[PDB]
């Protein structure tokens, strides 16, 4: 079955980029909405707010 | 019959980017074409 469809090829090919592109959009979308700041302040310790 | 013989061990060696032939008879140029066949592995 695999010899059958490699005359095909390009389909797959186009797929599995598609997918491919999808996943790195998540993981960009990810990104943009949490990493807007690269500074890691940390909380103080004494709430006097 | 010949019996002037010495026999060794079978000797190795590694073959490499080797047993590749033209798969068809058609003039294909500047294209990544790939193919399944019997083919001597890498
Ligand atoms: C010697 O020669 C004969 C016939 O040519 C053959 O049958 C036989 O197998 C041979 N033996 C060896 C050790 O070559």
């Amino acid at each position: 079955c695999s010899n059958l469809l490699l005359q095909y090829g390009s389909f797959c090919t186009q797929l599995n980029r598609a997918l491919t592109g999808i996943a790195v959009e998540q993981d960009k979308n990810t990104q943009e909405v949490f990493a807007q700041v690269k500074q890691i302040y940390k909380t103080p310790p004494i709430k006097d707010f | 019959n010949l019996t002037t013989r010495t026999q060794l061990p079978p000797a190795y060696t590694n073959s490499f980017t080797r047993g590749v032939y033209y798969p068809d008879k058609v003039f294909r140029s500047s294209v990544l074409h790939s193919t399944q066949d019997l083919f001597l592995p890498f």
